[PDB]
Protein backbone atom coordinates (compact mmCIF):
# COMPACT_ATOMS: atom_id res chain seq x y z
CA UNK A 1 0.00 0.00 0.00
CA UNK A 2 2.59 2.33 -0.94
CA UNK A 3 0.85 5.25 -2.96
CA UNK A 4 2.84 5.31 -6.19
CA UNK A 5 2.78 8.69 -8.24
CA UNK A 6 2.89 9.19 -12.24
CA UNK A 7 5.58 11.33 -13.71
CA UNK A 8 4.84 11.66 -17.63
CA UNK A 9 6.02 14.13 -20.03
CA UNK A 10 2.10 15.71 -21.95
CA UNK A 11 3.91 16.12 -25.70
CA UNK A 12 4.26 12.16 -25.45
CA UNK A 13 0.53 10.97 -26.59
CA UNK A 14 1.50 7.19 -26.42
CA UNK A 15 2.07 8.30 -22.76
CA UNK A 16 -1.28 8.90 -22.18
CA UNK A 17 -3.38 6.13 -23.75
CA UNK A 18 -0.62 3.85 -21.88
CA UNK A 19 -2.17 5.98 -19.40
CA UNK A 20 -5.60 4.74 -19.54
CA UNK A 21 -4.18 1.56 -18.74
CA UNK A 22 -3.50 2.15 -15.34
CA UNK A 23 -6.02 3.78 -14.20
CA UNK A 24 -8.67 1.35 -15.22
CA UNK A 25 -6.59 -1.61 -13.53
CA UNK A 26 -4.80 -0.03 -10.89
CA UNK A 27 -7.59 1.47 -8.52
CA UNK A 28 -7.14 5.64 -8.19
CA UNK A 29 -7.12 5.49 -4.55
CA UNK A 30 -3.80 4.74 -4.79
CA UNK A 31 -2.24 7.37 -6.85
CA UNK A 32 -1.30 10.74 -5.24
CA UNK A 33 -3.80 13.16 -5.95
CA UNK A 34 -1.73 16.03 -7.42
CA UNK A 35 -0.41 13.83 -9.89
CA UNK A 36 -3.53 11.11 -10.47
CA UNK A 37 -5.44 14.43 -11.56
CA UNK A 38 -2.53 16.05 -13.79
CA UNK A 39 -2.64 12.52 -15.75
CA UNK A 40 -6.59 12.27 -16.14
CA UNK A 41 -6.41 15.93 -16.78
CA UNK A 42 -4.01 14.75 -19.31
CA UNK A 43 -5.94 12.40 -21.21
CA UNK A 44 -9.12 14.28 -20.80
CA UNK A 45 -7.92 17.33 -22.92
CA UNK A 46 -5.94 15.75 -25.35
CA UNK A 47 -7.32 12.49 -25.89
CA UNK A 48 -10.90 12.25 -25.73
CA UNK A 49 -12.56 15.95 -25.44
CA UNK B 1 12.55 34.35 -16.02
CA UNK B 2 14.16 35.42 -13.00
CA UNK B 3 16.22 33.47 -10.36
CA UNK B 4 19.62 34.18 -8.47
CA UNK B 5 23.19 33.50 -9.83
CA UNK B 6 23.81 30.42 -7.12
CA UNK B 7 19.99 28.59 -7.65
CA UNK B 8 21.63 27.88 -11.56
CA UNK B 9 23.92 26.31 -9.02
CA UNK B 10 21.47 24.74 -6.98
CA UNK B 11 19.72 23.60 -9.84
CA UNK B 12 22.36 21.59 -12.18
CA UNK B 13 23.57 19.65 -9.11
CA UNK B 14 20.48 17.51 -9.27
CA UNK B 15 19.46 18.35 -12.72
CA UNK B 16 21.12 14.72 -13.42
CA UNK B 17 19.10 13.20 -10.75
CA UNK B 18 15.26 14.31 -10.94
CA UNK B 19 14.76 14.06 -15.12
CA UNK B 20 12.37 16.68 -15.60
CA UNK B 21 12.80 18.63 -18.91
CA UNK B 22 8.97 18.78 -20.91
CA UNK B 23 7.28 20.09 -17.79
CA UNK B 24 7.00 23.40 -19.44
CA UNK B 25 4.21 22.11 -21.49
CA UNK B 26 5.40 24.65 -24.57
CA UNK B 27 5.36 24.22 -28.25
CA UNK B 28 8.71 26.04 -29.65
CA UNK B 29 8.45 29.08 -32.05
CA UNK B 30 11.32 31.15 -33.83
CA UNK B 31 11.72 34.30 -32.05
CA UNK B 32 10.36 33.26 -28.47
CA UNK B 33 12.56 34.16 -25.43
CA UNK B 34 11.96 35.00 -22.03
CA UNK B 35 13.44 38.35 -21.89
CA UNK B 36 10.54 39.38 -23.92
CA UNK B 37 7.98 38.21 -22.06
CA UNK B 38 9.28 39.99 -19.11
CA UNK B 39 9.82 43.08 -21.55
CA UNK B 40 6.16 42.80 -22.72
CA UNK B 41 5.24 42.48 -19.18
CA UNK B 42 7.03 45.99 -18.46
CA UNK B 43 5.92 47.62 -21.40
CA UNK B 44 2.23 47.03 -21.09
CA UNK B 45 1.84 47.77 -17.13
CA UNK B 46 4.02 51.13 -17.41
CA UNK B 47 2.65 52.70 -20.51
CA UNK B 48 -0.79 52.34 -18.70
CA UNK B 49 0.32 54.03 -15.35
CA UNK B 50 1.78 56.91 -17.11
Amino acid sequence: QRTMSLDFVTTNYMSLISGMWLLTVVPNDMFIRESLVACQLAIINTIIY
Amino acid sequence: LVSTEAQIQKMSQDLQLEALTIQSETQFLTGINSQAANDCFKTLIAAMLS
